[PDB]
């Protein structure tokens, strides 16, 4: 479970990236990041 | 997930196709021009 924590600490796809262009692909990526976030233990 | 969004866009395109079918069904109203009786 530590590998996911390291990957998050390195490249957490936080919803703060919404400051860029509102591209639907980036929105789906943020949604996937938010759905993967509960895996953090 | 992006492909499911594309499938939703395909459903919107099917709704637009239904709108085109409604337009085709209404076309007989425009086809009935009274100037064609001359």
């Amino acid at each position: 479970g530590t590998e996911w924590e390291k990957v998050a600490q390195l490249c957490d796809f936080n919803p703060k990236s919404s400051k860029q262009c509102k591209d639907v692909s980036r929105l789906r990526s943020v949604l996937m990041s938010l759905k993967q976030t509960p895996l953090s233990r | 997930k992006e492909y499911l969004t594309k499938v939703d866009k395909l459903d919107a395109s099917e709704s637009l196709r239904k709108e085109e079918e409604q337009a085709t069904e209404t076309q007989p109203i425009v086809y009935g021009q009274p100037q064609l009786m001359l």
